[PDB]
């Protein structure tokens, strides 16, 4: 999971 | 403020290909010079400008069989159908002309672009 | 010896979401405490272990309406349905418990994992 | 396009  | 799962789109496509391989919820047959290819209308629309136009038509959206132009090569279509469900294109010296012509007919702009580039390198 | 188009899976999912937003070729309604959500069976199956099991059942595969357990929160489902079609999860302090419970019921393992991690950080 |  990432900060888009 | 959303978070994003990097592999989600790839995992979705992988599962859609698993459904195709097991013939689960396929809703159309694409006929190419008597060869038949089962697929999901939504995936075909998501990958191709031609299928997008076909299945948004109020009459064609309900067809279970679509016949392609007799000039379309079944191997070129098969390679493109595999690309639609996997992101992988089996582009070879012996098939590049049939793949490019089929991608132009199907309106798959990114495939047409890489075929033009690979042909230009060989000249 | 295939070549691969990096953005293909993301572009496919983006087009599938465009079809959902315009209600094109949606083939099921998911009912959650009287709230209704239209979607594509194939996308639901590709994202959820529960929908995969439901639509591979020889009787349920033909249903146009699926009713979820009355304990399922409609907002939690809506956030998860958005994630299915975009890879983006709107996870917030006020919804994390409903999102985790819905993801456990829907069998969306990666969502359950990030919810467990975000809850553990707050304790 | 890349070599996967
Ligand atoms: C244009 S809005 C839109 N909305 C939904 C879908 Cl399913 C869709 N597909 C589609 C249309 C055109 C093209 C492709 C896919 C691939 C390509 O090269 N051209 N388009
Ligand atoms: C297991 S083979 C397979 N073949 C096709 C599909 Cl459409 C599918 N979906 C699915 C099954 C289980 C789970 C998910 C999707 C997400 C998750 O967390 N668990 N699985
Ligand atoms: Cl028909
Ligand atoms: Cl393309
Ligand atoms: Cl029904
Ligand atoms: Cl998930």
């Amino acid at each position: 999971w990432v900060i888009p | 403020s959303c978070i994003q799962f990097t592999r989600h789109a790839s995992d979705v496509l992988l599962n859609l290909n698993r459904l195709r391989s097991r013939d689960i919820l396929t809703d159309v047959v694409i006929v190419v010079s008597r060869e038949q290819f089962r697929a999901h209308k939504t995936v075909l629309m998501a990958c191709s400008g031609l299928f997008y136009s076909i299945f948004t038509d109020q009459l064609k959206c309900n067809l279970s069989v679509i016949n392609l132009d007799p000039e379309i090569n079944p191997e070129g279509f098969c390679i493109l159908l595999d690309f639609m469900y996997t992101s992988r294109l089996n582009l070879r010296e012996g098939n590049i002309m049939a793949v490019m012509a089929t991608a132009m007919y199907l309106q798959m702009e990114h495939v047409v672009d890489t075929c033009r580039k690979f042909i230009k390198a060989s000249e």
